[PDB]
């Protein structure tokens, strides 16, 4: 129980990053709904619609990558246990969303 | 919007800068993203054309249709050794239209080709709009810089880029001349001043020697490397860490592009820290195969990893003094230009080469050219 005010500053940065991750995760969810929409919604139009979703998944992957890069600027002393735990969990959350992004890429613009 | 003053624009290979002389001083103008320098990048998408920061930010997403390095093509013929060698690296297409190079892209779902001066005009239009947004006034008159070695076709092509952008190009001045102007080296007492300009920025390395007599510039020699900069130094720290990760975890992170990028981005930031500190730390969580990478690097190791690249900068300096028929003792002023001149080792080697002589380095190295071009624009109009 040695929580410092200095750690509050670091936790605040991570919280903002968590909010940015949820915004990008919502865009991924909408992309998923659109994908479901195309695959069962009445040729060359389908291909154009899926490779338009491709640009959008690529944009989603890029936003998740720029979040990781911002997280990688953090230096958290070993005694900032709460901040190190929160940073570790957010990286893992982003990495699981990237694996989902990759699955969408594995299913679209294929031959 | 009322009538605005004349501006100085440094049209770089990777980044451009715009300055204005007002209230007895030059102010370097920040763009819409608050950056004092703007990427010389143009992106062509399914619905829009992006310039600057907006174009650089989606390069990963749209590599084929994101044009950069138009400065390496401007005013050249298609069969130029430079055009044939440089296009090997570029992810976008460079085609031939009657002996002239043209960048071929996908714009609004249609195949389109633009001349290098048309691409530079779009960058110049952005620099003009950046100036207009800051001053809240219309901007027409401008001085644009070019490297001293640029020929007649390269110089006219840059003037055409400014004309297509709607600018009245006052003069095309040499980048080393602009840097020398920024430091007011032409207003110093004496008969004749020999100036060496050391320019290490935006992917190229340029050494120029100039002579100033009663404020008149003469280009004595030029030497350098058209492919040398921060990216090469960054590459050396990336290899160092990849090797460290192999020794500690017996895992090769090199084929995982995302892992390499996270490490590269951390290295580019660590290199900046090492210009003001003697050590930099990096903490990357779940870098590769869920393994956390927490490490550090000292300035000494960083210098050691790049020892050849840093010492190698001196050779062009030797070549320029040889062509200019001058001894190193004959050099009156040394000017440091470009972001990588911030590196203490490069500064140490250049002061040790010129026997403890002081360097002109107080003006921001990435901004010195735009600074002098702004001084020149306020005189010309
Ligand atoms: C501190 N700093 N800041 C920079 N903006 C920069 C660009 N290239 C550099 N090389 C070394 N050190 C740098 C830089």
């Amino acid at each position: 129980g040695s929580n410092s005010p200095q750690e509050e500053v670091e936790l605040k940065k991570l919280k903002h990053l968590e909010k940015s991750v949820e915004k990008i995760a919502d865009q991924l969810e909408e992309l998923n709904k659109e994908l479901t929409g195309i695959q069962q919604g009445f040729k060359d139009l389908q291909a154009e619609a899926l490779c338009k979703l491709d640009r959008r998944v690529k944009a989603t992957i890029e936003q998740f990558m720029k979040i990781l890069e911002e997280i990688d600027t953090l230096i958290l002393p070993e005694n900032f246990k709460d901040s190190r735990l929160k940073r570790k969990g957010l990286v893992k959350k982003v990495q699981a969303f990237l694996a989902e992004c990759d699955t969408v890429e594995q299913n679209i613009c294929q031959e | 919007m009322s009538k605005g003053p004349a501006v100085g624009i440094d049209l770089g290979t990777t980044y451009s800068c715009v300055g204005v002389f007002q209230h007895g001083k030059v102010e370097i103008i920040a763009n819409d993203q608050g950056n004092r320098t703007t990427p010389s990048y143009v992106a062509f998408t399914d619905t829009e054309r992006l310039i600057g920061d907006a174009a650089k930010n989606q390069v990963a997403m749209n590599p084929t249709n994101t044009v950069f390095d138009a400065k390496r093509l401007i005013g050249r013929r298609f069969d130029d050794a430079v055009v044939q060698s440089d296009m090997k690296h570029w992810p976008f297409m460079v085609v031939n239209d009657a002996g002239r190079p043209k960048v071929q892209v996908e714009y609004k779902g249609e195949t389109k080709s633009f001349y290098p001066e048309e691409v530079s005009s779009m960058v110049l239009t952005k620099m003009k709009e950046i100036a207009e947004a800051y001053l809240g006034k219309t901007v027409t008159n401008a001085v644009v810089t070019v490297p001293a070695y640029f020929n007649d076709s390269q110089r006219q092509a840059t003037k055409d880029a400014g004309t297509i952008a709607g600018l009245n190009v006052l003069r095309i001045i040499n980048e080393p001349t602009a840097a020398a102007i920024a430091y007011g080296l032409d207003k110093k007492v004496g008969a004749e001043r020999n100036v060496l300009i050391f320019d290490l920025g935006g992917g190229t390395f340029d050494v120029s020697i100039l002579t100033i007599e009663d404020g008149i510039f003469e280009v004595k020699s030029t030497a350098g490397d058209t492919h040398l900069g921060g990216e090469d130094f960054d590459n050396r720290m990336v290899n160092h860490f990849i090797a460290e990760f192999k020794r500690k975890h017996k895992k090769d992170i090199s084929e995982n592009k995302r892992a390499v990028r996270r490490l590269r981005t951390a290295c580019e930031r660590a290199k900046r820290t090492l210009s003001s500190s003697t050590q930099a730390s990096i903490e990357i969580d779940s870098l590769y195969e869920g393994i956390d990478f927490y490490t550090s690097i000292t300035r000494a190791r960083f210098e050691e990893l790049n020892a050849d690249l840093f010492r190698g900068t001196l050779d062009p300096v030797e070549k320029a003094l040889r062509d200019a028929k001058l001894d190193k003792s004959q050099i009156h002023d040394i000017v440091l230009v470009g972001g990588s001149t911030r590196i203490p080792k490069i500064q140490k080697l250049l002061q040790d080469f010129f026997n403890g002589k002081e360097l002109n380095k107080s003006i921001n190295p990435d901004e010195a050219v735009a600074y002098g071009a702004a001084v020149q624009a306020a005189i010309l109009s």
